């Protein structure tokens, strides 16, 4: 169910937790869903995750932030579905032209 | 490798080529708007049942995949999922313009530039649509290739 | 023509939301603030003499000069008074418009078809997942900025055993002819 | 014939489905024995 | 030109300009039926069940006769 | 669901008037008279003859208006009919041509490339009703299938060909249709 | 539980064989229709109402066609008018014989199928020999038709109405009166009015329950309003009535055919201005106006005045709209595809609520869902 | 010794029949629609059937690996004996016979009811449910009408004293029973129909419609024995019918003319009108769905079936019409 | 060649339907063109016999017989051969596509090509 945008910051923020829950909830399930038990470490995506929401925090506006939500949300649900020294110049530069 | 043998095995290959040309049993991946033309094909007038030709619901069942209509990217992992049921003895008839290169929505989203990017494809029939006429010379062409397959040779000679 | 349940709106309906109207042989419009949109396709509907009781579809339209890009446009139709009329409003990439599900039950393919063209949320359809596109579609197709051919293609990868999504990298690139004459206008 | 019992059949004013060579199709599109003259435009605006 | 392509070996004015299209014959075609007859000429609910009742007794009479037969 | 009870009811009084017409009606449903006569048109047709083409042998009527395989002709002279307007590629719905030229020896202008996908042609016939020279055709052939995409990819080379082997054929439809032009 | 088939996707949660929802999926046939069309000229976007709902191929160009005219004001002559509605009707018979077919092979009936294809055939015939190809051909063009009719065309049609009568007549005696048809149409998939106001259906779907509404008779787009056929109306929407409203539509249309047959006018076949019809070869070929017409025409586009029109018309399916909004260019801005496949195939959820499997697959049939319009 | 000889020229020819019913099945359904079916594989189709069974022999095997191998295998080896051993007892004339039981009905209906065991373990041993579902549904349609067609061979016992079909000919000598019982005859018809999951009553053969079926998962020759076997029951049923309600291997009005035919001819003859007749069903109706064929098997040709049992059962005790 | 009927079955049917038939005309390539008026449906009521029993192709109907056996034309191959251009033209080839590689067609950049062309549209300066 989708809801009205968020008026407020505090109620973005419920909506970010609420959002979060549901994704380390449904983490187990892609566990089977995609079988890289050797090198996954739940933990670590848990903290990918985390990473995520805390690289998303330059964003203010609320209408943003819950537009932001609502695709979280839509990628959760697709992969629930099972859908998938030389410095850093002179290596573009070895490359291609166009970097 | 003698004369003799040789004969033998080239009798043994034509009645194989023989069997398989006149046995048949296409299945239809009917998308998009080669489909109906195919059930055109299947009709009365430029019937299919003649020559061997009866549509197989199951893949499992089926000799080949007859790829009618446009494939979809949300299409195309299905027709690549049924296409690996299908026995070893098995060729790809792509009909139409879409499932040969894009056909008149190459350039579009959502849309696979011919099914030979999905599965190996053996016989194109150009046309769109191509004509039930023009289906079923494409058809009798899949008999002429599968007329040639020397398989007992080529094991006899390893 | 028939141009009777719309002078009839226009003089019964509540002038608060009308933003503007045209007289058209195009077909009557209304264009109106997405606040009041779902109170003004319920007088319609329920309304004696006004009975747009079915809904042709909902469109989007993208207008990347306008500050509010989008436009999302509903053609309703009355059987009853035999008359097409059209309902729009103006709504932007982020904010979220009124669903009309409650109304007519029809507009949830729609609406979820105009969510996956361009990106119009709406506030209280009963779910809004991607409806025509392939599955985890990034973009929004229908938008103007919207590159033609995407920007990602799929193909068979035999070590995968499986069909891979990779960056378009396509052949004969779509060549656009400017066919445009400077006397037009 | 037993189809002429009842249906269709035993309808005299039934047509066959099968066209004859002889009355269908009498000159092929590309050879009419009489040659088309199509308007393109109204006398007056000549 | 019109006049130039639709050129008459005899004509004055633009007008009467030769024309043959595709059309109807003088008598406008004739009539296609596009109702439907459907002719119920079968036999009546009445005769065949006479036929099958007379048809099992006299069956089961002859059935009769030829189990007396074969005792 | 007690408005549906009472029409039914209602109609079951009404379609059993009489013992005449029950017992018709019950005779009727227990006999199969309608499976009867369906059976009768069936071996009717099954009796009947056929209208099966016979494929190889026999082929289905087609008009000098359709649009089979593309091609390109010349004039009686022998001159390529094709100047290089680039008419077929600004009017092709489909993009499947593409065209490039140069000023040829002698000043004439030809095209030095024209290359056709029969893989991306949607067969709609807009080149041969655009050209201003009739240069360009959609011949009447259409038994053309090909094993290869690259055999289906086309060029200039194997559309004059092509134009050449079937220039009598495309004459005589281009006659036919040129009259209803 | 869940039970998945796999181009129809469709999922469906049942109890006891009993289906308590159906939920399809779509996608599968999505080609970026509207995008490409917005990307493609007038001209160059007419094959692609070709493509659509391509089992009815030319309702929808016929529908593009009159919005262009809309957007443009341009006169239509009286003959092109009415091979437009011939050819309508024709493709109207077309869809309707495929139509039920396809539901009588789904529900079992396997032997009406090739015969209603060999009057497709004949039909298709008919269409090759007016046009291009037997399909997706682009003979109705804004302004008018491609090209005139062949000599012996009125003819031939003649013939195949009468034998077409006879076909109707034929396949109605062998269908309509079974009592296993009977048993799987009547009762199955019910549509009250309302439902379907509340739906969006259009055409037999809409006629079915009883609302007694025609496109054709509500805004005449044609000569339709000097043809007086009928529309039937169902008493109590289901399968069977749908179905009988099918043989009355195409029993009409075969009317509607006769009559055009009829009074067929003698004239010119596209609107008379060449700044919107591509004159003709030997114009182009004589005059130096006419070839720069022909030249800009195939070229550029004729350009629409900036305006925003739907313009809907009573497709074989049913309502089949167009929405086009310009903005003075010789492309499209905007065209929406209104079709009536995407409002019935929500209305497969309620139609097929508390059926079962094989109802499911008449419904289906009932509705004909072509997945072409359904992915515009 | 020479009865695998007779054993080896009963199967082997019942196979040959099976391929050309298949083909004769084709070419009368095309016929019937307005077209001709195959042609082009030999003069008029004859060699379809070899050049089918040879690709279906080359065409290289799947292993589902279902955990159930055994069972998946074994299923059509299972139908496919049944079927043979119904064959077994079927007479062609005076003394064509293997086993001349003095019980031959109740071994058919015996075999008949072995036959649903193969589905059964078809549909459980494949992975898929869907298939599951399906033998369970096409395993209930053959119990209901298999309940159908034994109540028929009552009446058919109760006309003739034995219970041997050799005898039951020999008393069809005279009338037929046709005659007495073209109704029960019908609803025999009907009821092994739907016995052998042909014409009407098609659910496995709806592979194009939801209910899918219970050779979905079976490799070639899995679903070639399971083709074979139902044929072959075809086949057996038709001969079924006509030495009960045809008379077997007796000719009409007993005329001399007539006499010079051998009989095994007549059987032969009667045999493919039956199969025609099968085609003819098949190619000329609708099919029902399961639960519409549950209810009639249950409710509308149980109740007839007794009633005919009764009503010749009254009218053979009344009268000193009885053997 | 009459005992390709029995493996074959379709040149049964038409050796079947030559019973009433009249040969209209004969093509340079052994293929016998025949009609047959009178009781026949239109849809064939013209065929050929393309002379090659054993391996008969669809394509091997020469341009001058494709009008008048796909019922375009009423005009026979006889005329259309004496209307055949000059100065230009080529011998009618079957559809192979698939005899050979050096039978099909193959485009100026394919590697299968006997002479591959390069496609740059720039000179380097090439020392
Ligand atoms: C509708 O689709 C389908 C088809 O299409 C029509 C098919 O064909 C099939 C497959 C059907 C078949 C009938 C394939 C099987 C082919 C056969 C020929 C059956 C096998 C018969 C034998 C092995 C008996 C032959 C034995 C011989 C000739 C021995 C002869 C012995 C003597 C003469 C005495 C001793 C010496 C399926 C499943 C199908 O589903
Ligand atoms: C003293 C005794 C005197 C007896 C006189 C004669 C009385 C005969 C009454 C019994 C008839 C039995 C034969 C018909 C039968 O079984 O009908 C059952 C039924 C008739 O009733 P029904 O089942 O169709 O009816 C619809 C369902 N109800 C009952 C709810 C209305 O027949 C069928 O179901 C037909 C199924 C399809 C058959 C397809 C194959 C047809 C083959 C050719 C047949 C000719
Ligand atoms: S190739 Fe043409 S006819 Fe075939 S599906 Fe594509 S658009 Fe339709
Ligand atoms: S027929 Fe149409 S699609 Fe084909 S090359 Fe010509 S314009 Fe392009
Ligand atoms: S339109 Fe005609 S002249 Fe122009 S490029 Fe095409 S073939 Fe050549």
């Amino acid at each position: 169910k989708v809801l009205p945008n968020s008026a407020s910051v505090e109620e973005a923020r419920q909506r970010v937790f609420d959002f979060f829950r549901a994704t380390c909830r449904s983490l187990p399930s892609v566990m089977e869903i995609y079988n890289l038990y050797d090198v996954t470490s739940v933990a670590q995506l848990r903290s990918t995750v985390a990473s995520e929401i805390r690289k998303n925090i330059g964003v203010s506006d609320p209408k943003v932030i819950d537009m932001l939500l609502f695709k979280g949300m839509e990628e959760l649900m697709n992969v629930v579905n099972h859908s998938k020294a030389i410095s850093p110049f002179l290596k573009n530069f070895y490359s291609s032209n166009y970097f | 490798v003698s004369k003799a043998a040789e004969f033998v095995i080239s009798k043994v290959d034509d009645l194989m080529n023989w069997a398989r040309r006149g046995s048949i049993w296409p299945m239809t991946f009917g998308l998009a708007c080669c489909a109906v033309e195919m059930m055109h094909t299947g009709a009365a007038r430029y019937d299919l049942d003649r020559f061997g030709i009866i549509f197989r619901p199951s893949p499992r069942q089926s000799d080949c995949m007859i790829v009618a209509g446009t494939l979809t990217n949300k299409m195309a992992p299905a027709l690549r999922k049924v296409y690996d049921q299908m026995p070893e003895p098995r060729w790809v008839i792509s009909m139409g313009s879409c499932a040969n290169g894009g056909g008149y929505y190459h350039y579009s989203y959502s849309v696979v530039r011919g099914c030979d990017r999905i599965v190996p494809v053996d016989i194109y029939v150009p046309g769109c649509p191509p004509t039930a006429e023009a289906l079923l010379y494409g058809l009798l062409q899949l008999q002429k290739k599968i007329n040639r397959r020397k398989d007992f040779l080529h094991w006899w000679t390893k | 023509d028939n141009q009777f349940i719309f002078k009839y709106s226009w003089e019964t309906l509540p002038k608060k939301w009308v933003k503007k109207m045209e007289r058209s042989e195009h077909g009557n419009r209304f264009d109106t603030k997405t606040d009041y949109l779902f109170q003004l396709l319920c007088f319609l509907k329920l309304h004696t003499y006004t009975r747009v009781q079915v809904l042709i579809d909902i469109c989007g339209v993208d207008y990347p000069s306008r500050k509010r890009r989008f436009e999302v446009v509903y053609n309703l139709l009355s059987t009853r008074y035999n008359s097409r009329i059209r309902v729009q409003t103006s709504a932007d990439e982020v904010t979220r418009i009124s669903s009309v599900v409650s109304l007519f039950p029809s507009a949830g393919w729609w609406e979820r078809e105009v969510w996956d063209m361009f990106g119009v949320s709406f506030i209280n359809h009963p779910d809004l997942r991607r409806i025509l596109t392939d599955y985890g579609f990034e973009g929004h197709p229908l938008r103007k900025d919207f590159p033609l051919s995407g920007y990602v293609e799929v193909r068979y990868d035999d070590p995968e055993k499986r069909v891979v999504s990779e960056p378009i990298e396509m052949t004969q690139e779509f060549r656009y002819f400017d066919f445009a004459s400077p006397w037009e206008q | 014939k037993p189809w002429e019992i009842t249906g269709p059949c035993a309808d005299p004013e039934y047509r066959s489905a099968v066209p004859l060579a002889t009355e269908y199709r009498l000159q092929c599109p590309a050879t009419t024995k009489e040659k088309p003259c199509i308007p393109n435009s109204l006398p007056e605006t000549v | 030109t019109e006049a130039y392509i639709r050129n008459k070996p005899g004509m004055v004015s633009v007008k009467d300009m030769p024309v043959l299209q595709d059309g109807p014959p003088p008598g406008g075609f004739a009539p296609v039926r596009f109702a439907r007859r459907i002719p119920n000429k079968g036999p009546s609910a009445v005769a065949i069940f006479l036929a099958a009742f007379g048809t099992f007794s006299w069956g089961m009479y002859q059935v009769g006769q030829g189990n007396k037969i074969r005792r | 669901t007690k408005l549906e009870d009472e029409q039914r009811e209602q109609l079951a009084k009404e379609i059993s008037k009489d013992w005449s017409s029950v017992f018709e009606r019950s005779i009727n449903t227990l006999f199969l008279t309608e499976m009867v006569r369906g059976l009768m048109l069936t071996l009717k047709y099954f009796f009947e003859t056929k209208v099966t083409i016979n494929y190889p042998f026999e082929k289905g009527p087609l008009s000098p208006r359709f649009r089979g395989e593309h091609a390109l002709r010349r004039y009686p002279t022998g001159e390529e009919r094709c100047i290089a307007c680039k008419l077929c590629e600004a009017i092709c719905p489909a993009q499947a041509i593409t065209i490039e030229a140069e000023e040829r020896e002698d000043g004439s202008r030809r095209t030095t490339r024209y290359d056709i996908d029969m893989t991306k042609c949607i067969y709609c016939g807009f080149c041969q009703e655009a050209c201003p020279v009739d240069a360009i055709v959609e011949g009447p052939n259409f038994e053309f299938a090909t094993e290869t995409h690259e055999e289906l990819l086309y060029d200039k080379e194997k559309l004059l060909e092509n134009g050449d082997r079937w220039e009598t054929e495309i004459a005589e439809n281009l006659r036919s249709e040129s009259l209803y032009r | 539980f869940t039970l998945n088939f796999g181009s129809l996707r469709l999922v469906l949660e049942m109890n006891g064989e009993v289906v308590e929802r159906a939920e399809p999926h779509i996608g599968l046939l999505h080609r970026g229709t509207e995008k490409l069309i917005e990307y493609k000229t007038y001209l160059q976007a007419l094959p692609y109402f070709d493509r659509l709902d391509y089992v009815s191929t030319m309702a929808q160009e016929h529908a593009y066609s009159l919005a262009v005219e809309r957007l443009l004001n341009c006169e239509v002559p009286l003959r092109a008018q009415y091979i437009r509605v011939l050819f309508c009707e024709i493709t109207r018979i077309l869809n309707h014989l495929l139509a039920l077919t396809t539901h009588a092979m789904d529900v079992g009936a396997s032997t009406p199928f090739l015969w209603a294809f060999e009057e497709r055939e004949k039909l298709l015939e008919f269409y090759e020999r007016v046009s291009g190809a037997r399909m997706h051909a682009s003979f109705i063009r804004p302004g008018g038709v491609a090209q005139d009719l062949p000599l012996g065309l009125c003819r031939d049609i003649d013939s195949f109405t009468q034998q077409f009568a006879s076909r109707i007549d034929e396949l109605e005696e062998m269908l309509t009166g079974n009592r296993i048809w009977k048993q799987r149409l009547v009762d199955i998939g019910t549509v009250t009015a309302q439902q379907a106001k509340d739906w969006g259906f259009s055409g037999v779907m809409l006629r079915g329950p009883g609302v007694c509404w025609d496109l054709r008779r509500a805004a005449p787009y044609d000569v339709y309003d000097q043809l007086d056929f009928d529309v039937p109306v169902g008493t109590r929407g289901d399968c069977y009535d749908r179905y009988c409203i099918r043989i009355e539509e195409m029993r009409q249309s075969m009317r509607i055919i006769w009559q055009c047959l009829n009074k067929i006018p003698s004239g010119m076949i596209k609107a008379d201005d060449r700044k919107l019809c591509p004159p003709s070869r030997c114009r182009m070929k004589l005059s130096m106006e006419s070839s720069i017409h022909h030249f800009e025409l195939y070229t550029e586009g004729f350009s629409v005045p900036a305006s925003s029109t739907y313009t809907a018309v009573e497709a074989p399916k049913g309502e089949f709209g167009v929405f086009l909004v310009s903005n003075g260019s010789n492309r499209p801005y905007r065209c929406k595809i209104r079709a009536p496949g995407f409002a019935h195939l929500q209305g497969l959820d309620f139609m097929s609520k508390h059926h079962m499997l094989a109802d499911v697959v008449t419904i289906i049939g009932t509705q004909d869902i072509v997945f072409g319009e359904v992915d515009r | 010794i020479a009865v695998p000889a007779e054993i080896l020229g009963i199967i082997l020819p019942l196979l040959l029949g099976v391929a050309f019913l298949v083909l004769a099945e084709r070419k009368v359904m095309a016929f019937v629609q307005r077209r001709k079916g195959p042609d082009v594989v030999g003069s008029f189709g004859l060699l379809q059937p070899l050049a089918d069974g040879l690709k279906l022999i080359l065409k290289e095997p799947i292993s589902p690996s279902s955990a159930n191998f055994f069972l998946f295998r074994m299923a059509p080896v299972a139908t496919f004996m049944l079927s043979l051993v119904a064959w077994a007892v079927v007479p062609f004339d005076y003394g064509m016979v293997l086993s001349d039981s003095n019980i031959g009905l109740l071994y058919l209906f015996a075999i008949s009811s072995l036959g649903v065991y193969g589905i059964i373990t078809a549909g459980w041993s494949s992975n898929s449910k869907y298939a599951f579902l399906g033998a369970l549904r096409s395993a209930a349609q053959m119990v209901s009408y298999e309940v159908s067609i034994g109540l028929i061979l009552i009446t058919v016992l109760i006309c003739v004293g034995s219970c041997n079909l050799s005898e039951i000919v020999m008393a069809q000598k005279q009338i037929w029973f046709g005659i007495p019982l073209f109704p029960v005859l019908v609803m025999f018809f009907i009821s092994c129909l739907a016995e052998t999951n042909r014409a009407p009553f098609d659910l496995p053969e709806a592979e194009a419609e939801s209910v899918a079926g219970y050779n979905v998962e079976y490799s070639s020759m899995g679903f070639a024995l399971f083709f074979l076997g139902e044929y072959a029951n075809m086949i057996l049923m038709s001969g079924l019918c006509t030495s009960l309600s045809l008379g077997g291997w007796l000719p009409i009005l007993d005329l001399p003319i007539f006499k010079r035919i051998p009989g095994s001819i007549w059987f032969s003859i009667k045999v493919i009108l039956f199969l025609f007749l099968y085609i003819w069903v098949r190619a000329a109706f609708p099919r029902y769905r399961y639960d519409q064929l549950m209810g009639l098997g249950w409710k509308v040709f149980l109740p007839l079936s007794l009633a005919w049992v009764v009503a010749v059962s009254g009218v053979s005790v009344t009268f000193p019409w009885l053997p | 060649g009459y005992l390709r009927c029995l493996p074959d079955g379709n040149l049964l049917q038409t050796k079947i339907h030559n019973i009433g038939a009249t040969l209209v005309g004969v093509d340079k390539f052994g293929n016998k063109y025949y009609e047959k008026l009178g009781d026949t449906q239109y849809g064939r009521h013209r065929w050929v016999e393309y002379a090659e029993k054993s391996r008969y192709n669809a394509s091997q109907v020469p341009p001058e017989w494709h009008g008048w056996l796909h019922f375009i034309t009423d005009h026979t191959g006889d005329e259309l051969l004496l209307l055949k251009p000059k100065r230009y033209g080529v011998e009618h080839k079957e559809n192979l596509s698939g005899e050979g590689e050096q039978y099909i067609y193959h485009s100026k950049g394919h590697a299968l090509n006997p002479g591959q062309r390069d496609w740059t549209r720039y000179q380097p300066w090439e020392s």
